[PDB]
RNA sequence: AGAACUGGCGAUGCGGGAUGAACCGAACGUAGAGUUAAGGUGCCGGAAUACACGCUCAUCAGACACCACAAAAGGUGUUAGUUCAUCUAGACAGCCGGACGGUGGCCAUGGAAGUCGGAAUCCGCUAAGGAGUGUGUAACAACUCACCGGCCGAAUGAACUA
RNA sequence: AGCGAAACCACAGCCAAGGGAACGGGCUUGGCAGAAUCAGCGGGGGCUUGUGGCAGUCAAGCGUUCAUAGCGACAUUGCUCGGCUCUUCCUAUCAUACCGAAGCAGAAUUCGGUAAGCGUUGGAUUGUUCACCCACUAAUAGGGAACGUGAGCUCCCUACUGAU
RNA sequence: GGCAUUGCCGCGAAGCUACCAUCCGCUGGAUUAUGGCUGAACGCCUCUAAGUCAGAAUCCAUGCUAGAACGCGGUGAUGCUCCACACAGAUGGAUACGAAUAAGGCGUCCUUGUGGCGUCGCUGAACCAUAGCAGGCUAGCAACGGUGCACUUGGCGGAAAGGCCUUGGGUGCUUGCUGGCGAAUUGCAAUGCGUGGGGAUAAAUCAUUUGUAUACGACUUAGA
């Protein structure tokens, strides 16, 4: 086997962590660098390949893509790390007062017995014009090279019963640290959209903990360069409808995904297969650099999204496709 | 044959860097400054539903 | 003498320096070495860069991880060097490299406090003038140390913020060296001189 | 790389080569 | 390899040689004090990061041990010598000038003039010019150093030894 | 959950090198090393290299005196009972990488240099295998790790993979 | 269909799981060989000696895996309260420029410089502190300073800041100067902050539940 993947041992968490972060462009205004979500099955996809110089130029091409449930995500804190001779050293993190039940729940292993007294005497540290709070912001604003944001999943929106929000650090590649903080100041408690991190037709890498078996498996793996096909939004009906097909249907197959629910909010559709399995948390980073290849230049024209039920077999797409073929039966009339 | 760490593909994928996919990020960067900043304005509407 | 003798590599010869830094702990002498990176040596560069890698290869067979660990960062480079002349392993030893401390740069609380050197071990003063002589910094780097800069940069800072200091002091004195000058030559004084002072 | 320790079988297998050079010269 | 002789270990500790059957010292009652042997005195290690004169840079120096094997040589590394030769009658290096006349010697031959070759390598002029040391040409030319000479102003070159 | 042996037992059991004697397990010099414990494997117990020897024009020097006691370096003249898996390392490189040389036009070839990063096949023969041939591929390089993987072939200790 | 050591056949989701399938598989330095540039040694020349440019699938980073179980940081939550007990070598001062060393401080004039003039170094053998019962108790003079102590104003320090300065007042002390008292007999040396129970309250574990995990552990979930 491969030597570099040693020790082949258990990951620390269900949530694998972003080892690297994208560099910096100081000319840009402030931008997030990554985003989190949950793996949700595999779907078949067809489109015409507008790749020049190709043996499959302009022809129809069929490929399996994974959909990842990515809800809008909420800031609860900002962090400042100083550069040291010894690397990096978070000198201060600072939070946002109005924390949700989901975030607080991350601070208790036993939520039921608890007196739920968590960010409380810290919330009374907030209760004034600022003073102590605005001090610790100025602390960061003075020193510290990289400014990272504390955020958590909106898991109540999720069709998962795990109920306990995941915390993940995501840094900021917007230039000047004065801007960095004065972007995190305004964006405390505010929910952050998925389409405001990634567009369609983009290369991204993904992180996830791998499908455990019986030691074998259950390692953190990062795959690199994967094209986002579709960014959909939960408020817009007909996600399955392309510019071609245009029949009103959701990307969710008839009766939800395999061991995963209805997709009642925003999602990402990524080329090929993300590591791990459905339910697992994945964090998507924006590829560290600019990989200008014709593999990355092409803007895709999706044709049709296979929304057949993968549980068992799928001969049809919508419930409207069952009774147009069957007609009408016993229990109906 | 050339490696990934060879001098050929390093020079080739250095010239093309300043293409469209530095500006497509900037075109999306405004949507971060638009709808996410509209989330600041939408919650300011509900705060004016509470201040009334 | 002094309880803590913050030294300072800046132009010393990894060896020698060491040795003495060594003896001195063995004879119960709290030291502290600074600016490790500006430590020197003997010979070209493309040497120390050998007389090393070799060292590098070393490492263990069956289990690479358990073996001669090759530290990069200067400090340590020089450490070793020294934990190599002190029967380390034996109370009296451990009891030493217990007494030691080797920072790269010159962080607080030492920034603020006089240092010193160790004749009997400066490039300038031992190397036949004009002869090949390596300078850690590179030599570290060349083989892993990821910071040369941080140090560097987060340096220049220090130097500054200091010199500045200086001044303020140079300004001060001057005044003294002036007061004493004038209120010098009146009896009392005189007298002293006779004795000498 | 080569070593600079003399193993004792050599260090004394030099003496027993040097002794053979003594009796060779005389004859 | 065999023979003779004299030691050492064998019955034998102790200091030294990082460690050891064959090496260095030194043959032992129990102590204190002094002096040393052999070996050392950057640190591990008790003891001069002593003094003095030199030599050496090594891309894994050297501290390698009757200086014994790979060793006879190689090197535009370096320090000293030895023996031949020029040297203000101007040397060494260097741009500059001449570098010729029978003659484009003679056989070879489409073509050979110094220069694809074969056998002689003469003679005259001079300061000095090889019947020629190379580049080049179909053959010539032009260039060439070797030998002078002028411009400059002192030590230089060759073979070797360590 | 109960009941419950024995064999065995000087003593412990980490590597690397050195410890002259097919002796390393305690020593010397290093690397190192944190209590406690469970589950695997079938894991272990200054040698040499490239150009023959014989007679000779050789020809620097050394030979008691010094070519003729005589040797003598590189040259040139004469005759003429093995081989199928899986690990690791070596460069003395077969391909791939970049150069240097060639009457090397181009394509291809030959020789040489730095380099061990990455690769190195399949079929008829076994009276003792002590031979080889066309088929592909970029190329189908040579070796070491001693009874390598013959306790994979015709209830002694611990490395290692992981787990608390 | 009661049953057939898993009765046979047709097909089948869930799973075991495969080149028998699909997706993915990176860019910066520094080099060897080599080609150079300036250019000595050696009044020419020369890629080299001092310099310097480019350059091999190499090297080293970037990226990828793990995270030292005795490496570290930041942040959330209250230990608090009542009783009973228990107590690797300080001895005046770590006395802050940086860079060079075929060079440098320090002072001064400015023509603001690689500037001039002056001067220093040849050891910290210095500097600053340094007298009082191991440092007492009291009387003035002269200064308007030195210094100790809790306070207070403002500022600086993120590399391991966890210290460094300053403003204002109070209170000591002052050996700067002069005093006035005490020292014995110590006999001639032998330095002179945890427990064991309670009470109130933060949380973890067990037990239960879930399965993305699983040999057992461990891991993930859920429950006033």
């Amino acid at each position: 086997g491969h030597l570099g993947f040693l020790p082949r041992k258990r990951a620390a968490s269900i949530r694998a962590r972003v080892k690297a972060f994208p560099k910096d462009d100081r000319s840009k205004p402030v931008a997030l660098t990554s985003f989190l979500g949950y793996k949700a099955g595999m779907t078949t996809i067809v489109r015409d390949l507008d790749r020049p110089g190709s043996k499959f130029h302009k022809r129809e091409v069929v490929e399996a893509v994974t959909v990842v449930d990515t809800p809008p995500v909420v800031v609860v804190g900002v962090v400042g790390y100083v550069e040291t001779p010894r690397g990096l050293r978070s000198l201060t993190t600072v939070w946002a007062e109005h924390l949700s039940d989901e975030v607080k729940r991350r601070f208790y292993k036993n939520w039921y017995k608890s007196k739920k007294k968590a960010f409380t005497k810290y919330s009374a540290k907030y209760a004034q014009d600022g003073a102590g709070i605005e001090r610790e912001l100025a602390r960061i604003k003075k020193y510290a090279s990289v400014v990272r944001v504390l955020v958590h999943t909106q898991i109540r929106k999720t069709p998962l019963a795990q109920k306990k929000a995941h915390l993940a650090e995501i840094q900021l590649n917007g230039g000047s640290i004065s801007e960095k903080v004065d972007w995190a100041r305004e964006h405390f408690e505010k929910t952050v959209a998925v389409d405001s991190v990634f567009e369609q037709n983009e290369m991204i890498d993904a992180i996830a903990v791998t499908k455990g078996h019986g030691q074998r498996g259950y390692h953190s793996r990062t795959s690199i360069n994967h094209k986002i096909y579709r960014v959909g939004k939960g408020d817009d009906e007909a996600n399955g409808a392309t510019s071609f097909d245009r029949t009103k249907k959701t990307i969710t197959p008839m009766g939800g995904f395999v061991h995963y629910g209805e997709i009642k909010n925003d999602f990402i559709m990524v080329k090929g297969c993300i590591p791990g399995n459905r339910k697992r948390i994945v964090t998507l980073r924006k590829s560290l650099y600019t990989n200008t290849s014709r593999k990355a230049l092409e803007e895709v024209s999706l044709k049709w999204i296979d929304t057949a039920s993968k549980f068992g077999k799928g001969r049809f797409q919508t419930p409207a496709e069952k009774h147009a073929f069957m007609g009408t039966l016993k229990k109906d009339l | 044959a050339k490696s990934l760490r060879a001098s050929s593909h390093l020079n080739a994928k250095s010239v093309k860097r300043r293409g469209v996919f530095q500006k497509a990020v900037d075109a999306r960067e405004q949507r971060i400054s638009d709808k996410l900043k509209e989330d600041l304005l939408k919650q300011k509407l509900e705060d004016l539903k509470k201040k009334e | 003498v002094e309880p803590v003798v913050v030294i300072d590599g800046k132009g010393h010869l990894v060896g020698r320096l060491a040795s003495v830094v060594a003896k001195q702990l063995l004879n119960g002498q709290k030291i502290v070495v600074v600016r490790a990176e500006e430590l020197n040596i003997s010979g070209e560069f493309f040497r120390n860069k050998l007389k090393y890698h070799d060292f590098l290869r070393k490492a263990t067979a069956f289990n690479k991880t358990r073996g001669p660990f090759h530290f990069r960062a200067p400090s340590r480079i020089f450490y070793k060097a020294l934990r190599g002349m002190v029967s380390h392993k034996t109370a009296r030893g451990k009891a030493a490299l217990e007494r030691l401390k080797v920072f790269e740069g010159i962080p607080p609380p030492y920034d603020k406090k006089k240092r010193v050197v160790v004749p009997q071990a400066l490039r300038v003063l031992r190397l036949k003038p004009g002869r090949k002589y390596t300078t850690l910094g590179k030599l570290s780097t060349s083989v892993g140390w990821k910071y040369e800069d941080v140090v560097a940069k987060l340096e220049a800072k220090r130097k500054v913020s200091s010199a500045e200091y200086y001044a303020k002091k140079r300004a001060f004195t001057k005044k003294v060296a002036s007061a004493n000058a004038t209120a010098a030559e009146s009896d009392v004084a005189k007298q002293l001189a006779a004795l000498g002072y | 790389r080569q070593s600079r320790r003399t193993s004792t079988k050599l260090k004394e297998g030099i003496k027993k080569k040097a002794s053979a050079h003594r009796k060779k010269e005389k004859k």
